[PDB]
């Protein structure tokens, strides 16, 4: 990964040596917003997980929402709401 | 036999709790029993205008600046005219774009503005769990992978679903937006004017049987007006194209239909198929300019 | 179902407050119905 400085490509680094670890690695979908979580940056999971036809899996979703809800990662609970997750089937 | 479906499809939502409604009903029921369903039982106000929005189904990246314009210019048209869009419901496409529009500058406008979702019944993802009889439904957005179906759009407010053939089916929900749209205009917009509500298409990405709506539409009588925009993606950004050469009621400047009829069956293949009438078709959408 | 709850916004703003959780039980309070 480069940092292109002026095209604005790939904005300030921080973005980039985090969004580094997420492409290659392959890991998952899941593992790819777990580990958002742990950091608390949402802006990440955002734009760089919630990606326009991100396949996701099965309630592995509902999964995250339990782990968000213990550690108290409130951005994670609203945005997973947002993007199809169920508190009555939860 | 009797619709038997019929209710509150109020979505799980996200930030919110959105509402709709569902009535089910036939594709055979007429035009005088739609409008009073929709005003007597909804307790909707008679709009002063109808905004349809024509695109296609799965219109797929819309660009950034376009989506702000777009739904800045629409939501304001909307809430300052008390006006009903006609979508088609399908989270799939224009629909798609349009409930984004109203998320962005919501100002929980639904208030004042009532989008109603038009679409067969039975390509749509969890058709079943909403049979019976005022019923309040639940209804997930979730984006079922290897669901090929259709989802409701969360931000809608009301939908009529139209029986047919049967499940897979898709396309005869035509009729039904066509004899709503004569039976608004033939209503007067005040009770001290006498002109009938007005008819407007807006017209995104469109597509090889758009550009034979819009051209149903200055046909017809009184003849409906179509607005377009560039920045699309098909046939819009195509008839936007068509629109920059052309002269009052004139089919061509000096020869291009070989490059545009190039062009036509560039983005839908047809090769010489009936990519020539397709262009005889952009010609009387070039024609009739008064309206576009 | 049956384990489920009709209304679940009121069983975790419970939770979130016996567990002393401010800014979760504030989130959970603006979703649901019955605010007041």
């Amino acid at each position: 990964t480069v940092f292109h400085i002026g095209s604005e490509d790939h904005q300030d680094i921080d973005v980039a040596i985090l969004t580094a670890l997420l492409k290659g690695t392959n890991a998952s979908a899941f593992d790819q917003l777990i580990l958002t979580l742990a950091w608390d940056r949402v802006d990440i999971a955002k734009n760089h997980v919630f990606v326009y036809g991100q396949q996701w899996l099965v309630g592995s979703l509902e999964q995250a929402m339990l782990d968000a809800l213990v550690m108290d990662r409130v951005s994670f609970v609203k945005l997973l709401i947002e993007n199809g997750v169920s508190m009555h089937k939860f | 036999s009797p619709t038997d479906a019929y209710g509150v499809i109020n979505f799980q939502g996200g930030s919110h709790s959105y509402r709709a409604k569902y009535v089910r009903l036939s594709y055979d029921t007429k035009p005088e029993i739609i409008l009073q369903l929709l005003l007597k039982e909804w307790q909707m106000e008679l709009p002063k205008l109808v905004i349809s929005v024509h695109g296609g189904m799965q219109k797929f990246e819309l660009h950034p600046r376009i989506k702000q314009l777009l739904g800045k210019g629409l939501i304001k048209a909307a809430v300052t005219t008390g006006a009903w869009i006609l979508t088609g419901g399908v989270n799939t496409g224009v629909a798609k774009h349009v409930g984004d529009a109203l998320k962005e500058h919501a100002s929980r406008s639904s208030r004042k503005i009532c989008t109603i979702g038009i679409a067969p019944w039975g390509v749509i993802e969890n058709r079943n769990d909403l049979v019976g009889r005022d019923v309040v439904a639940p209804y997930q957005t979730l984006l079922n992978p290897l669901s090929k179906l259709n989802v409701l759009n969360n931000l809608h407010s009301h939908f009529i679903l139209v029986d047919d053939g049967t499940v897979g089916k898709y396309g005869a929900e035509v009729r039904l937006r066509r004899e709503l749209e004569k039976t608004i205009n033939q209503q007067r917009i005040h009770a001290r004017i006498g002109q009938g509500v007005p008819v407007v298409a807006l017209i995104f990405e469109g597509g090889p049987n758009v550009i034979l709506t819009v051209l149903e539409y200055l046909q017809e009588s009184p003849p409906v007006p179509v607005v377009v925009c560039e920045g699309t993606g098909r046939a819009a950004d195509l008839l936007a194209y068509i629109h920059k050469q052309t002269e009052e009621g004139g089919n061509l400047p000096d020869a291009a239909e070989p490059d545009i009829i190039s062009t036509i069956k560039k983005t839908f293949n047809f090769g010489q198929s009936e990519a020539v009438h397709l262009f005889q078709t952009m010609m009387e959408c070039m024609k009739k300019k008064e309206l576009i | 179902e049956t384990k489920r709850f009709p209304y679940p916004l009121n069983e975790l703003l419970i939770w979130a407050c016996l567990m002393k959780r401010q800014v979760m039980a504030r989130f959970l309070w603006q979703h649901g119905e019955e605010s007041m």
